[PDB]
RNA sequence: GGUUCUCCCCGAAAGCUAUUUAGGUAGCGCCUCGUGAAUUCAUCUCCGGGGGUAGAGCACUGUUUCGGCAACCCGAUGCAAACUGCGAAUACCGGAGAAUGUUAUCACGGGAGACACACGGCGGGUGCUAACGUCCGUCGUGAAGAGGGAAACAACCCAGACCGCCAGCUAAGGUCCCAAAGUCAUGGUUAAGUGGGAAACGAUGUGGGAAGGCCCAGACAGCGUCGAGUCGGCCUGCGCGGAAGAU
RNA sequence: CCUCCUAAAGAGUAACGGAGGAGCACGAAGGUUGGCUAAUCAGGUUAGUGCAAUGGCAUAAGCCA
RNA sequence: GCUCAACGGAUAAAAGGUACUCCGGGGAUAACAGGCUGAUACCGCCCAAGAGUUCAUAUCGACGGCGGUGUUUGGCACCUC
RNA sequence: CGGCCGUAGCGCAGCGCCGAUGGUAGUGUGGGGUCUCCCCAUGCGAGAGUAGGGAA
């Protein structure tokens, strides 16, 4: 389950999530899952996609993640009133935008890649497309 | 090898190359040499096509603009964020 | 170096005497 | 009989049929495979 | 040469900015159409509400 | 249940008091700054918490000058 | 808590600062009346300015993945309110010039009220990008604003009611009947009463489009027969399932 | 009371929002003249600044007399 | 000459109890019920690792995903002091 | 001694540095949607990168 080593800080404002992706080229292996919608994608999603992906392909190849979940995500406990503070650090996420490639495949078939991916983005809760290399 | 019909563009700027991306076309770009950089604009699905072939990124290829042949090779390209369309394309005179 | 180091031991005099605009005798 | 939001095909002799606007799996070999969307 | 501007639109709700520019122009409610000078400064008071003006030139 | 934080001090109201080409008179403060941010030109001093200010009536001129392209600040004697 | 005749003109605030202060009060802000004074003020155009926000980027501070050489280093990939070798739009300050505006500006003086705000838009903190939640910024409306629309509906949309008219034109919104106005015209789509509550996901629903594979050297299906197309992906329009609540 | 962020590139701007500091020190650690240049393991301030943070600082505001 | 630090400092000088209680007020503000919300709860679904001798889907459903209800624990403080 | 402040500095075009055109991002005003985010009209329009420049 990813997560930053450290951080400068451990609670971080809620921002908003506007834009399109950085990252929309399939840049290391042969294939990629390319995000179709916007939202947070949690270590535990991540990693639940991971190990479906990688369970699929019997760990033959190469997988890379091109996500990375770190922003904090606070929640207050149950039963506390609004105020007194920021809620606890309870998990991470990373922000995704359209376009945005979170995984990468390399040495195996095409047809195995795209079955792989499909097993992964089920565990998603943002829309993804099977992506391939491009030369330029 | 590869023939690519194109217009010279009449409008620019992101209100008219969203028009044309609209209507199925899309803006390009050819410049290098000496001669001054020429604006135009490509049907899609053409185009589209043609660069699934590996050889459109390799090889020469030549861009008929009102009458004339340019020939040019591909330069650069912006790609949709995650359809599989063109939004732009960059030509160098070669 | 030994001109950089006159040029650094020069540069606050000479800075300052532009400021008071200075007829300069270098 | 399975009902369910997603139904499939589940061998080569399952076969999508539509009967009054419900889609159906029916198959020939296996009744286990029979479905109903719902 | 002069240029007719009419009110199209309501003042009702608009920026501040909106209503001094009808102020401006002289532009007192809705139909109502003044005459002035067709300069670079006039045309860009009615660019600033075209919406809520017509011109006649 | 508690807040560790809850601490600011006062705004200081720092910043630009007089723009380029603004007419001032002897004495007025062009600048309030935290250091040389804006550094002092040509009939403009510098005071003790690095404000500039004006040593002769005339306009604010701002410039970049010299080998590190520093923001230097002058008065145009007017 | 209550505060008694009439008409005319103008018309707030629910903020800041301080307070044994927090539903009180004071100064300032905003209202009114009076007096006085400059092209004083506003809009637009042009000119002079400083920005470090949006966006972007990764040299720096941190964080991050892969590879080459577990550090450093080199190449490739991202991320940041408290990162910046970049950097807008706007906004703001100043100058000049028209036109317009009942001086709209500023100063001083008489009289205040107000210092519980609400919702909506945009930018945010907080909260669960929960709340008709909460806290700022900014604009709008309500407050203190009637009329028309949104069935009904302070705060949304249109629009600012001096009085009278059994005249006329329009706005938002509408034109089959309730109910004023098209059972209007032309070309399409939908068969779900979808329209008129709808998510992951599921499916030979159905319209359009761009490529393809195979095909009279006989495909495709069914049984060598066989005699025309066939096959399955992509993109897109509109529908279908997913869909259980209490008079 | 101070510094940063929230704060929407002038100023200002709230919350029992996010992070840290102060209630001193110094007759030199002040004035001035003259001089000088760091960390790190070649480099070029990655050091330094009496004490937080931010902005500054080589003409040094840093270091020595 | 002030940790007058509650830092624009009520006095030089000050702690508690009241279920024995009392007055003026407030739905400006809590406890009940209603309302808004739906984190939580409950119910349903998607993916299918795997269990099930063999076999994912008879039965069950890890890692994760999407909804529905108003239905528990709560949030808010809009109605009624 | 200055102006200028990397097209000007290093190394011995290999780097630094400068840098279009086009597109993209953002955004003022008006309008719209299926509204956590976008789209349309109009105005403004980066950053990065590309061609190129460049041994002041
Ligand atoms: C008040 N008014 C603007 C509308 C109205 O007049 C009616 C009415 N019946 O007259 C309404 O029903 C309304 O009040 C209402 O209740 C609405 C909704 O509840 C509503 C609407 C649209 C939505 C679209 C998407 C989503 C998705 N949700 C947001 C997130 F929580 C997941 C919710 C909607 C929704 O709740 C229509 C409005 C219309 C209102
Ligand atoms: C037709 N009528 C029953 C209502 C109505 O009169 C209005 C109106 N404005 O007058 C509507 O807006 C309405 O027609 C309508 O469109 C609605 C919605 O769109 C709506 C509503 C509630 C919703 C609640 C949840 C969600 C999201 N979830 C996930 C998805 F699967 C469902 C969407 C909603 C929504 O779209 C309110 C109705 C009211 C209608
Ligand atoms: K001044
Ligand atoms: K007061
Ligand atoms: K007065
Ligand atoms: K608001
Ligand atoms: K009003
Ligand atoms: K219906
Ligand atoms: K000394
Ligand atoms: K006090
Ligand atoms: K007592
Ligand atoms: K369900
Ligand atoms: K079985
Ligand atoms: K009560
Ligand atoms: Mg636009
Ligand atoms: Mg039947
Ligand atoms: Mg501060
Ligand atoms: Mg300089
Ligand atoms: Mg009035
Ligand atoms: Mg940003
Ligand atoms: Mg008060
Ligand atoms: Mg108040
Ligand atoms: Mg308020
Ligand atoms: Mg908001
Ligand atoms: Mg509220
Ligand atoms: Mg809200
Ligand atoms: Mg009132
Ligand atoms: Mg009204
Ligand atoms: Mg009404
Ligand atoms: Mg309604
Ligand atoms: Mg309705
Ligand atoms: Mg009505
Ligand atoms: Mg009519
Ligand atoms: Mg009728
Ligand atoms: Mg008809
Ligand atoms: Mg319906
Ligand atoms: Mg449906
Ligand atoms: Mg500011
Ligand atoms: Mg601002
Ligand atoms: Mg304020
Ligand atoms: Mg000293
Ligand atoms: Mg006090
Ligand atoms: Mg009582
Ligand atoms: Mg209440
Ligand atoms: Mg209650
Ligand atoms: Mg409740
Ligand atoms: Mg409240
Ligand atoms: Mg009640
Ligand atoms: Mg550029
Ligand atoms: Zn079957």
């Amino acid at each position: 389950m990813l997560q930053p080593k450290r951080t400068k800080f451990r609670k971080m404002h809620k921002g908003r999530n506007r834009g399109l992706a950085q990252g929309t080229d399939v840049s290391f292996g042969s294939f990629g899952l390319k995000a179709v919608g916007r939202g947070r994608l949690t270590a535990r999603q991540i990693e639940a996609a991971r190990r479906a992906m990688t369970r699929a392909v019997k760990r033959q190849g190469k997988i890379w993640i091109r996500v990375f979940p770190d922003k904090p995500i606070t929640e207050k406990p149950l039963a506390v009133r609004m105020g007194k503070g920021k809620g606890n650090v309870e998990y991470w996420v990373a922000l995704i935008q359209p376009g945005k490639v979170l995984y990468e495949m390399d040495g195996v078939p095409e047809e195995l890649a795209r079955e792989a991916f499909k097993l992964a983005a089920a565990k998603l809760p943002i829309k993804t497309t099977f992506v391939t290399k491009t030369v330029m | 090898m590869f023939t690519i019909n194109a217009e010279v563009r009449k409008e620019q700027g992101k209100g008219a190359s969203r028009r044309l991306r609209a209507a199925n076309k899309f803006p390009a770009i050819i410049y290098g040499g000496k001669e001054a950089p020429l604006a135009i604009e490509l049907d899609h699905d053409k185009v589209m096509n043609m660069q699934a072939k590996a050889e459109f990124y390799s090889e020469v290829l030549t861009i008929v603009v009102d009458g004339k042949e340019i020939k040019v090779k591909a330069q650069d390209v912006q790609r949709h964020p995650y359809k599989p369309k063109l939004q732009h394309i960059d030509f160098v005179r070669a | 170096d030994k001109k950089s180091a006159r040029i650094r031991r020069a540069t606050r005099a000479r800075r300052k005497l532009q400021e008071l605009g200075a007829t300069r005798l270098v | 009989m399975k009902v369910r939001a997603s139904v499939k095909k589940l061998c080569r002799n399952c076969k999508i049929v539509k009967r009054d606007g419900v889609i159906r799996v029916i198959c020939s070999a296996e009744p286990k495979h029979k479905q109903r969307q719902g | 040469k002069t240029i007719k501007i009419t009110q199209t639109r309501s003042a009702i709700g608009r920026l501040p900015k909106h209503k001094a520019t009808l102020l401006g122009l002289g532009l007192r409610r809705i139909g109502h159409t003044v005459e002035r000078e067709d300069t670079p400064a006039i045309r860009g008071m009615i660019n600033a509400v075209s919406f809520m003006v017509k011109v006649e030139e | 249940g508690s807040t560790r934080n809850g601490r600011d001090s006062e705004a200081k109201r720092l910043g630009v008091k007089r723009f380029g080409g603004e007419s001032v008179l002897a004495g007025s403060i062009i600048v309030r700054q935290r250091g040389t941010k804006f550094h002092a030109g040509a009939n403009v001093g510098c005071g003790r918490d690095h404000t500039l200010f004006a040593k002769a009536d005339g306009k604010v001129k701002f410039e970049v000058k010299g080998p590190k392209n520093r923001k230097f600040i002058s008065i145009e004697a007017e």
